[PDB]
């Protein structure tokens, strides 16, 4: 990326940022942002306690499929932001 | 603005940038300074007073 | 909405009984609506204090006990909380009906009118026999409560 | 040891004297702003500046005994703050 | 901005003496010593008195059921349970230490979507703009209310009086089992 | 004005005809804060899942079986084919299929809440019986009816089943 | 328009009768969501990976082998393959040519190249030269890609449940 290739994202004038900052999913409705979010934040607590809370971890008890969906908690703040900003935009 | 006047400063380089002074005279023609304002903040070096343009004043109050 | 424009004034006088004078200082529809509804539930009160006492039998039931001390076992057993969601439901319609209307406009419910009528039986002798007997129901109840309660019980 | 980490228990430690010192320094404060402000208007506040005019400087003092009451008063009327757009800023 | 005198909070309580002039529990003027409704004129960074009216609305609302939950749960009444479960506390302080988290774990998360889910606006009600949002008007059992302006005033006042004295009364029991001796006489 | 079933009662707003088996019955008034079209879509779910579900738990308790369920090895009596079926595993091909038909499902009531101007409930399936638009709004009012009959008669049925645990 | 495979409905936008194998079936709109390209790109890998998965199944399990292979059914295969070491080669072959793909990928959706999804010109015998035995071939190789991906979800799935021979 250099100064001139790169979209204008500055939305300081406006209420809402506009779709744009949203990059691949520019286009995703707020619906399937919100449904989203909610089934990520669901699974990955539900793997966090599972992994730390429910169980107690440890070398032989660590769990692949428990840490790679802790990480759809923050996916999940950034799909409800999304939504948010998709629902203001009007899609 | 008018003499007598109580008028805030807007240059920004003055001393007396957004402050109040007396204005004691508007001269004719020539100065681009033509307002002379009168403090009483004396500034570092002591002078209490300054010739300013009219759009580098703005009144506050009236005489 | 006024005292003077119903029925249960006193029967033989014709004055109404309000020396106190607290016809104005509340909505006179919602004066009658509550009157309507504890005489009714205290008819159905002193029914069932009198049918319970009796040893009336009750469809269906487990537990015998006198009904000066049948509401803490009762609720221990469970029926009385059923009774409670029977009569929270018909009186949320109630609270549905009315509150939206409390020292306000009441469009033309007339205090006390439920529409539960199949059967037709409405007249206005029959409306002032309602007011009449609910009242006493409420006089006696308080009665058979407070007496019950001393002890002295049976036929009182 | 003197514990100050707020628990009642200890709160004569720092708690109490705490007050006490934000009343006094409030009164100090009060005291000058507010003869400030009459020396502001007086015909030469320069020379009132040295001379005190001690007959009101003492007026002042004691009527700084109210300052919380009389400073949320001057918020509200917003007599306090003077707006920014008053205050000498150099240059950015 | 709307001011503090439109809104529906006067109590006659307060205007209650001779000359006090209150009549049907509100006052003819509201109360305010400490000028909180009118701090924002000094600055922006304030709520105005639409948040501070939705605020005290949602502090009242909760207090309400808070207090009607401690009256019932410290009176011994309880649900029924399983193996799983048991709702057999008297304890209103450690009563939710004391169930399945899906239990607390469904009171919460419910409670956090529908606060945030009905806050639409509230910022603009911090700003004092209500352009299409009442404080406290959720849009729960509006119906409710009667369409004369008299009862509808009302109705609201009696809700925020009883909101207050929920609140007084839900922290008095909650700065009496913390630090003891708070609140003399509580039962709790 | 009134409401048709509560003529005490003032006629909610949203309620006003459109959808067919409207009588204005709303004390609540969840509709004017729910969307509608969800509402009615939902309603013709629940009628259509309660529907099919009183004939399956009256066929399985009368006896019939499916082709090889005689090894499923239920006490037969529906009672316990949930937790047999669920301990066999074959509820979970019963959940993959409504999951995949409640993807269209989910995709159609996005589309008519959009503007696909889909009515709720309809999904394309019909037997040729959408010849004529009057017998299209009979039948919906009799599937609307059937519905809230069939709800009430799943809940007795399975409250009376369970109150004898046979 | 109004979608074919969902008559109560229309497809999203981007299905427009473009491309090959366009029955109008996306109801969740989740092609107008995100690019169709990658999609088709996505389809048309998991085709012909499964298309290979199926055939290399079905004859490791018939009886196909090479020179030196652990002989074992295709099942363990997987296993008995990562311990001899050749599916870790096979891991690097593929990834030359991924990283191959992560570049066309690129200049397809940026737009420096006019690159069909799944389009590598991988065309020996010209078996495809005018525009209709274009369109043909590709409706057959999508028709194929989505029944292969089927067909290996039902034999590794069958396979994994019961362990038998071929069928
Ligand atoms: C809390 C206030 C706040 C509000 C916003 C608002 C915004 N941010 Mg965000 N942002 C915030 C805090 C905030 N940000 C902070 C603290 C950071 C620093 C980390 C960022 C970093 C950031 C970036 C880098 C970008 C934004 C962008 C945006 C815009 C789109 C948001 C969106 O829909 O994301 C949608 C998000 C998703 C759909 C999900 C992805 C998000 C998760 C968290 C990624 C997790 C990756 C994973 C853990 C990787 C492995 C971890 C490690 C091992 C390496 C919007 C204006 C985007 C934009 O284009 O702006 C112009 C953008 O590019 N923000
Ligand atoms: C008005 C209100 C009222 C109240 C508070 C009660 C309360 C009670 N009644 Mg009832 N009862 C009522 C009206 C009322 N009754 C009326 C109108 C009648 C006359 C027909 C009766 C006749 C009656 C009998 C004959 C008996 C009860 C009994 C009971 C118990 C619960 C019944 C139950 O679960 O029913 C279902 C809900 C409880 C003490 C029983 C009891 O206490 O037995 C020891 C019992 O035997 N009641
Ligand atoms: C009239 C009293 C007065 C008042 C109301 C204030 C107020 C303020 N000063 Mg202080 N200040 C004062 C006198 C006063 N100053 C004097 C005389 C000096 C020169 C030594 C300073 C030097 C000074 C500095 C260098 C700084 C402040 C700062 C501040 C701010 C923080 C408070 C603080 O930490 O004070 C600190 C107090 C002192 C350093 C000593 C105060 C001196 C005495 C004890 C009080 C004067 C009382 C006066 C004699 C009363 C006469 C009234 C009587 C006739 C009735 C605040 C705006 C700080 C700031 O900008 O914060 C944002 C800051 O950096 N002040
Ligand atoms: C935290 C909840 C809360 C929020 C509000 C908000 C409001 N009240 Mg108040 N109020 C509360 C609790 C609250 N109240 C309680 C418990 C009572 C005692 C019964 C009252 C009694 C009351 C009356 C009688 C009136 C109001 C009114 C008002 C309005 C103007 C005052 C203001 O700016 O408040 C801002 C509030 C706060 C910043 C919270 C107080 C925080 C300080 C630090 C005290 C800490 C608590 C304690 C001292 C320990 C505003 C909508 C007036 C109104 O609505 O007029 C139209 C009015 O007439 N209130
Ligand atoms: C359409 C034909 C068909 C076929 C070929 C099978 C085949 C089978 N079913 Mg059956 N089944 C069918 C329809 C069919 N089912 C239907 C429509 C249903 C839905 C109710 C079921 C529900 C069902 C259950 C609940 C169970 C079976 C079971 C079985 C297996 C043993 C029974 C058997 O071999 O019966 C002779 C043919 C076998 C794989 C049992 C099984 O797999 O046990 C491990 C089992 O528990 N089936
Ligand atoms: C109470 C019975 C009943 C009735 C009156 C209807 C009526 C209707 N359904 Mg059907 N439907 C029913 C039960 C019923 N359904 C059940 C239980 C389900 C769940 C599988 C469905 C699922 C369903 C869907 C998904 C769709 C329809 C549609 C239709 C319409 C065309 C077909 C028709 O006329 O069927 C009349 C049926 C009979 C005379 C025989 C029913 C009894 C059998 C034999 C048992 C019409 C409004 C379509 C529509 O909306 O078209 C625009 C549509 O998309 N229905
Ligand atoms: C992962 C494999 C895969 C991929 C990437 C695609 C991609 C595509 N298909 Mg699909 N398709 C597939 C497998 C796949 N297909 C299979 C196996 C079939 C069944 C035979 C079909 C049948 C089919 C038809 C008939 C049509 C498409 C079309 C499309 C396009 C839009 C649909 C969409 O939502 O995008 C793809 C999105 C997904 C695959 C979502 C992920 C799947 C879910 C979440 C999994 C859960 C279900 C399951 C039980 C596991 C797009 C190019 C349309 C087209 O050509 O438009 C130009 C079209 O007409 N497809
Ligand atoms: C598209 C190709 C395809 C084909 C031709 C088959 C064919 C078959 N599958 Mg199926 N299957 C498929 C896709 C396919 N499957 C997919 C996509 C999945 C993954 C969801 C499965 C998952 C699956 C399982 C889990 C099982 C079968 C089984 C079977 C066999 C018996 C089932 C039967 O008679 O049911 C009635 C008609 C049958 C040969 C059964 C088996 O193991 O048979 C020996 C069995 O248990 N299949
Ligand atoms: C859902 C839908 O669609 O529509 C619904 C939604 C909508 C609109 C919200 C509806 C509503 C209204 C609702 C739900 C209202 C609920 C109101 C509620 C629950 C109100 C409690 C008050 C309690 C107080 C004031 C307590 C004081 C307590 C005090 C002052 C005490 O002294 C307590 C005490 O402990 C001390 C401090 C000392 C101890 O010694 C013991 C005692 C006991 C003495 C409708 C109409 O239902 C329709
Ligand atoms: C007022 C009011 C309401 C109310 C109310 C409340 C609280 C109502 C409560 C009602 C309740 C609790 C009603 C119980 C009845 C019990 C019966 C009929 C038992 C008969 C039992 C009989 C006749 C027994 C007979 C026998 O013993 C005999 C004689 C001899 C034996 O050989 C045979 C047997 C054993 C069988 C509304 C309506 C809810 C809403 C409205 O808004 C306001």
């Amino acid at each position: 990326v250099d100064r001139s290739e790169a979209a204008d994202t500055w939305w300081g004038d406006k209420d809402y940022p506009p779709s744009i900052v949203l990059g691949i999913g520019k286009d995703v409705p707020s619906s399937i942002f919100g449904v989203t979010s909610g089934l990520a934040f669901a699974i990955g607590v539900y793997c966090v306690a599972q992994s730390n809370l429910v169980n107690i971890l440890s070398g032989s008890t660590v769990n692949g499929f428990y840490v790679a969906g802790a990480l759809l908690v923050p996916y999940s703040w950034g799909l409800h932001v999304a939504a948010w900003i998709q629902k203001q935009n009007g899609k | 603005i008018e003499r007598g006047s109580k008028v805030r400063v807007l240059r920004p380089e003055s001393y007396w940038f957004q402050e109040c002074g007396s204005v004691a005279t508007i001269a004719k023609g020539g100065d681009r300074y033509p307002v002379v304002v009168r403090f009483e903040k004396v500034n570092y070096a002591g002078v209490a007073t300054n010739n300013f343009a009219l759009d580098e004043l703005g009144e506050v109050e009236a005489p | 909405g006024s005292v003077d424009s119903m029925i249960g004034k006193y029967s033989i006088k014709g004055t109404v009984y309000d020396p106190l004078d607290l016809a104005s200082k509340y909505d006179v529809n919602w004066l009658r609506e509550a009157e309507l509804k504890h005489g009714r539930v205290c008819m159905l009160a002193v029914a069932g204090f009198l049918a319970n006492d009796a040893g009336w039998g009750l469809p269906g039931l487990d537990i015998k006990c006198s009904s000066i001390e049948a509401h803490d076992r009762m609720v221990e057993s469970g029926h009385m909380w059923a009774l409670l969601a029977v009569v929270g439901v018909c009186e949320f319609l109630h609270f549905s009906v009315v509150v939206p209307k409390l020292d306000g406009d009441w469009g033309d419910w007339e205090p006390g009118n439920y529409g539960l009528d199949p059967f037709k039986l409405d007249s206005p002798s029959r409306r002032e026999a309602e007011l009449k007997n609910g009242r006493l129901a409420m006089l006696a109840f308080s009665g058979l409560v407070t007496q019950a309660a001393l002890g002295h019980a049976a036929p009182y | 040891h003197l514990i100050a980490d707020g628990r009642p228990d200890h709160a004569g430690e720092f708690v109490i004297p705490a007050f006490g010192f934000l009343y006094i320094a409030g009164w100090i404060g009060w005291a000058g702003r507010s003869y400030l402000q009459f020396s502001k208007k007086t015909d030469k506040p320069n020379e009132n500046e040295i001379i005190i005019n001690v007959p009101v400087a003492l007026g002042m003092m004691s009527g700084a005994f109210l300052w919380p009451l009389a400073a949320w008063k001057e918020l509200i009327n917003g007599q306090l703050l003077v707006p920014g757009d008053e205050v000498t800023v150099s240059p950015r | 901005r709307k001011p503090l005198s439109e809104y529906v909070g006067a109590s006659q309580e307060l205007a209650a003496f001779p000359g006090g002039g209150g009549k049907e529990g509100a006052a003819p003027v509201p109360w305010d010593p400490l000028q909180l409704s009118e701090l924002w004129k000094v600055s922006a960074n304030n709520p105005d008195v639409a948040w501070l009216r939705e605020a005290e609305l949602k502090h009242g609302r909760m207090s309400m059921l808070a207090i009607t939950g401690v009256m019932v749960q410290s009176a011994g009444i309880h649900l029924p349970g399983n193996a799983d479960i048991s709702f057999a506390n008297a304890d209103w302080a450690m009563a939710p230490t004391t169930l399945p988290p899906a239990a607390w774990g469904q009171v919460l998360f419910f409670i956090g979507l529908a606060e945030g889910q009905t806050s639409a606006g509230l910022f603009d009600l911090w700003l004092g703009n209500t352009e299409k949002r009442e404080p406290g008007n959720l849009g729960w059992g509006t119906q409710f209310l009667s369409k004369d302006k008299k009862a509808a005033d009302k109705m609201r006042l009696k809700e925020l009086k009883n909101g207050r004295l929920a609140m007084l009364a839900i922290m008095g029991v909650a700065f009496n089992h913390v630090i003891p001796g708070a609140l003399p006489g509580c039962m709790y | 004005e009134k409401s048709q079933a509560l003529p005490f009662a003032e006629r909610p707003a949203k309620l006003d005809g459109t959808l067919v088996g409207d009588v204005g019955f709303d004390p609540l008034g969840l509709s004017n804060i729910l969307p509608i079209e969800w509402m009615r879509e939902a309603e013709l779910k629940h009628g259509r899942v309660c529907m099919l579900a009183v004939v399956g738990y009256i066929v399985v308790d009368k006896g019939l079986r499916a082709p090889g369920a005689e090894k499923l090895v239920a006490a037969t009596s529906s009672f316990t084919a949930h937790d047999a079926a669920v301990q066999s595993g074959h509820m979970w091909a019963l959940l993959l299929a409504c999951g995949l038909f409640e993807i269209v499902g989910a995709g159609a009531i996005a589309s008519t809440l959009n503007g696909g101007d889909r009515k709720p409930g309809e999904f394309a399936l019909t037997g040729g019986f959408d010849r004529d638009a009057a017998k299209l709004e009979r039948f919906k009012l009799a599937e609307i009816k059937h519905s809230r009959l069939a709800m009430m008669a799943f809940s007795g049925l399975v409250t009376q089943d369970a109150l004898s645990h046979g | 328009v109004k979608s074919q495979a969902l008559p109560f409905m229309d497809a999203p936008a981007p299905l427009d009768g473009s491309m090959a194998g366009d029955k109008g079936f996306d109801p969740l709109n989740l092609s107008g969501s995100f690019d169709i390209k990658w999609m088709r790109e996505a389809e048309l890998k998991h085709g012909r990976v499964c298309m290979l998965a199926w055939v290399g199944y079905v004859a490791v399990d018939n009886g196909f082998y090479v020179p030196f292979a652990p002989h074992v059914s295709s099942l363990a295969a997987h296993d008995a393959a990562v311990k001899a070491g050749p599916m870790l080669g096979l891991l690097l072959a593929v990834g030359a040519i991924e990283a191959i793909s992560y570049n066309a990928i690129a200049e397809m959706m940026s737009g420096e190249t006019d690159r069909r999804p799944g389009d590598f010109y991988l065309d020996p015998f010209n078996l495809c030269s005018t525009p209709e035995k274009l369109e043909s071939m590709l409706e057959k190789e999508i028709s194929h890609c989505r029944l292969a991906m089927f067909a290996f979800s039902g034999v590794v799935t069958q396979s994994a449940l019961t362990g038998g021979a071929f069928p």
